[PDB]
């Protein structure tokens, strides 16, 4: 894991944030992200990333 | 050509400007402006940011906090990030 991110705040708007990192590893490589919060079962929780 | 007539001594001809001038070469005062009001700036102080367009790069010799010449000024969006992984925005 390179970096984590956590958001805690009431908002109903499509909010976009930015996080930078220093690409120390050279040569073409691969990048991924994984969600840790399980998907909401009902329609009440709209936490979509 | 053997003799050198007209010796033409120079005494007070150079004193007439002042006596300390022939021991020390004096100093040059700056020009006074009007919109500047009464702030008599000298040639070895600058407490404001200047513009580096076709100008000379100043030198510093000791102490005496100074301004600078701005080369690049830019505003961007401050991204969230520190020297680590703690990135809480709650």
């Amino acid at each position: 894991t390179e970096k984590d991110i956590t958001i805690k705040g009431k908002t109903t708007s499509q909010y976009l944030a930015s996080v930078v990192m220093g690409n120390l590893p050279p040569r073409p490589f691969n990048i991924r992200m994984r969600r840790m919060t399980p998907d909401s079962t009902t329609d009440q929780l709209q936490n979509k990333t | 050509g053997g003799m050198t007539g007209v010796l033409f001594s120079l005494g007070a001809s150079m004193v007439l400007g002042g006596v300390a001038q022939m021991l020390a070469p004096k100093a040059r005062t700056p020009r006074i402006q009007t919109t500047d009001n009464g702030k008599q700036n000298t040639y070895f102080s600058s407490l404001d940011n200047m513009v580096a367009q076709g100008n000379v790069l100043p030198v510093l010799y000791g102490e005496m906090r100074v301004g600078s010449r701005v080369v690049s000024q830019e505003i961007s969006t401050a991204d969230e990030g520190d020297g680590g992984q703690v990135v809480v925005i709650g």
